[PDB]
RNA sequence: CCGGCGCGCG
DNA sequence: TCGCGTCTCTCTAAAATTGCAGTCCCGCGCGCCGTAGGAC
DNA sequence: GTCCTAGGACTGCAATTTTAGAGAGACGCGA
């Protein structure tokens, strides 16, 4: 998904918050919150096709709430 | 656009005894370092090539101590403020009395039961704990559930860090600095020390690190190649380590303790431990730390190869984007490249035939020097890099000599001037590299300063002197002419030129010039001085600076500028270098 | 003296760097001095 | 191919 | 027959010095001197 | 000769060093 989306903006289509949405869905499960964050902090300082929704706001605190270790109540 | 994520991270944290088995899975076992007469790594020494390696990997490969008591870190016991006083809620002097004087902890576990009703830490050894408890409970069982409830040294401190409830201890700290608060200097640092316990035992229970660890049960030993004073210390521990098992006393339990400390860190003791020499000894907090140590030293500055250094010297006719490299620099600098060309051509038959032929200095040497030197740029820098251009690009050329010839516009930037001042050259490798120079730090794209946006690269002294010399106009008035009151006329600039040439005129004679553009004159905005109004209706409008011949009749307007040689020359040289570009392009 | 001062102005800023286009803030500085502005 | 001490240059 | 300031400590709240810890431009060149101590 | 041979200067900060504030158990005098 990350391969398709690096080669679809080459081509010329910028992606939106539904493609990073979807590659949130997966980032969110990999027990390092700092993935969904960057990919957060991508979406938020960005245009304004990408700036983050609900689900994103879901996606990066499921990821921070499930996190592996360290504390994440600051984060969240 | 999508950001090229790169989540890369490192960690330090505390080891664990295991981890430090397994760094050395290998145990330094004599303190022996090499032989007197045959000059051999001992056996089981600190220079052990069973445990090291063989005579690369004895650069990484580690080993340990086992030491026979643990011993505690001093950076977590001896440092203010104390984390282990601090985990287990006791003051500093006490601790620092358990692990130094004479003195046994009562009750030091609470996981397992006990019977005595022994609190707090008795300086004073226990009379009846001397004789009457071991000679009625005999010596194996007494000895059995002795470490149960006294106990002294480090191994005490370890037993309590390692029996310590966390969560309770976050409870009750909470509940104290609650009862502090709903009742005033030590009423409010009681509390701060409370918020930092809840703080510090929180810490430990997110994380893989165990409070236990504090205190040390292995030694790791650094490799011997990074140790070719750090071995002495390595002796001492292995001197009064392999004497305690031989007892196996409370003394000799102690000098470990201090032989690990001195080697962990001195100077933190009050007194820090000297040698024979009353010299005191270097500790690897001390070769980490400072200005001198490993992190200012040798991580944030680097010596580098292919690099050179000769005094600077003035050139005037080099270009504003070339320097000047001597001979030898230059040959040591691009000497790869220069046995590249050689075999190229066939010239070499291999790299030893090229190196000798470098080595002769043949004639056919300096040719495939200036050939490869020709687009590969190389940065100049001097001494006191106080800013960014402070480090500058240029193509260097082949000059005689043993000097580099530097620019006299871009001594402003470096700060530098010919009085015996030096500059280290750096020749870029690697293609990223020669294009990061090439397109970013020469001196044509860097005509501006960063602090303010003022030119960096603006005339001064010399040339300062030169340029107010020529562009300063006429003597006037009475400088000009001994009486009151009461010049030859140019059709073009070329012609004033051509004059001046001849001795004609002199810089700073007045002139009138023939003007076929717009009025473009910088001049004081002033009506004429005087008007010459012809009955046929042509009129002459004289200026301070110019004439101007106008008709009524016609749309005809003839400009003629009042100036010198000096201000012509001055336009021209700039009009002339704006079309010469203009034109090369 | 200077030395050690720029030193430490360094290293405070030295993490700063321009990673954004436009970060979507809002505030302004109010200004009623020319090369400032 | 390691460190100290002294003297210097920009 | 107790009651009263109170003798003699008594234990801790609250500043008041006070002893460390930390740091104090950059880049070059040259020379000298170490590596000691003691029973043979 | 020697061959192995074992003492600035400024800031920061927790740590004493009191000063103080109250204060009480046993009490010698006393109502
Ligand atoms: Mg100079």
């Amino acid at each position: 998904a990350l391969d398709i989306s690096y080669e679809m903006e080459a081509a010329g289509r910028f992606a939106t918050t539904f493609h990073f949405n979807c590659l949130l869905s997966v980032q969110a499960t990999c027990g390092i919150p700092e993935v969904a964050y960057a990919t957060f902090e991508n979406m938020e300082y960005g245009e304004d096709f990408m700036k983050p929704d609900t689900e994103t706001y879901n996606w990066v605190i499921q990821a921070y709430t499930r996190a592996d270790s360290y504390d994440r109540v600051q984060d969240v | 656009m999508i950001d090229r994520y790169k989540h890369q991270q490192l960690r330090i944290g505390l080891v664990s005894p295991q981890q430090i088995s397994a760094w050395a899975t290998g145990e330094v076992t004599k303190p022996y370092t090499f032989h007197y007469k045959t000059n051999k790594p001992e056996k089981d020494g600190l220079f052990c090539e069973r445990i090291f390696g063989p005579i690369r990997i004895r650069r990484y490969q580690m080993g340990y101590i086992k030491l026979t008591c643990p011993v505690t870190h001093v950076w977590y016991l001896k440092r203010l403020p104390s984390y282990i006083a601090n985990l287990l809620d006791k003051p500093l002097k006490e601790l620092e009395g358990l692990v130094y004087c004479d003195f046994s902890f009562a009750r030091p576990i609470t996981k397992k039961p006990t019977f005595l009703r022994l609190r707090g830490s008795f300086e004073y050894e226990i009379q009846s704990w001397k004789y009457s408890i071991p000679l009625f409970f005999t010596t194996q069982g007494f000895e059995i559930f002795r470490n149960r409830e006294i106990s002294t040294g480090a191994g005490a401190i370890r037993e309590q860090l390692a029996d310590l409830d966390l969560r309770i201890i976050i409870e009750n700290s909470l509940v104290e600095w609650k009862q502090l608060g709903e009742e005033d200097r030590k009423i409010v640092r009681r509390k701060d020390f409370l918020v930092r316990r809840m703080e510090l035992a929180k810490h430990f229970i997110r994380t893989n690190i165990e409070p236990e660890w504090m205190v040390l049960c292995l030694l790791p030993v650094l490799p011997p190649e990074l140790r070719p004073d750090i071995n002495e210390l390595y002796r001492r521990v292995i001197y009064r380590n392999n004497t305690l098992t031989d007892l196996l006393v409370m003394c000799q339990e102690k000098l470990v303790q201090e032989a690990v400390d001195t080697l962990l860190d001195n100077g933190i003791r009050g007194q820090p431990m000297r040698d024979g020499h009353n010299k005191v000894y270097k500790s690897f907090s001390d070769v980490i730390e400072g200005k001198e140590g490993r992190f200012r030293e040798t991580l944030l500055g680097k010596r580098v190869d292919y690099s050179g250094r000769s005094v600077i010297v003035v050139g005037p006719s080099l270009s504003l984007h070339r320097c000047g490299l001597p001979r030898e620099i230059a040959i040591e600098l691009f000497q790869t490249f220069v046995i590249r060309g050689l075999i190229r051509q066939h010239l070499a038959s291999n790299i030893g035939v090229a190196k000798s032929q470098i080595r002769e200095k043949k004639p056919i040497v300096w040719e495939i020097l200036q050939e490869v030197m020709q687009g590969h740029p190389v940065l100049l820098n001097r001494a006191p890099t106080l800013h960014r251009l402070g480090i500058q690009s240029f193509q260097p050329i082949l000059v005689e000599g043993r000097t580099i010839c530097l620019h006299p516009l871009v001594c402003k930037g470096f700060n530098a001037d010919f009085d015996g001042d030096q500059m280290a050259v750096h020749v870029p490798l690697s293609l990223e590299a020669q294009a990061e120079a090439r397109l970013l730090m020469f001196s044509h794209m860097n005509l501006l300063s960063p602090a303010i946006g003022d030119p960096i690269s603006v005339p001064t002294q010399d040339m300062l002197i030169g340029l107010y010399v020529l562009t300063s106009g006429t003597r006037r008035g009475i400088c000009a002419n001994r009486y009151n009151p009461c010049e030859p006329f140019f059709c073009n600039s070329y012609d004033a030129i051509g004059a001046y040439r001849q001795k004609r005129i002199n810089l700073d004679s007045p002139l009138w010039l023939r003007w076929q553009l717009d009025q473009r004159v910088i001049a004081s905005k002033e009506v004429p001085i005087e008007v010459h109004y012809e009955s046929f209706g042509n009129y002459h409008e004289i200026y301070a600076h110019y004439l101007i011949v106008r008709s009524v009749k016609k749309e005809t307007l003839y400009i003629y500028i009042r100036t010198t040689v000096g201000h012509i020359s001055f336009y021209r040289e700039i009009e002339e270098a704006i079309q010469g570009f203009s034109q090369a392009c | 003296d200077a030395g050690y001062l720029t030193r430490r102005l360094v290293e405070v800023v030295q993490h700063i760097v321009v990673r954004r286009t436009d970060c979507g803030t809002i505030r302004g500085i109010s200004v009623s001095f020319i090369q400032t502005l």
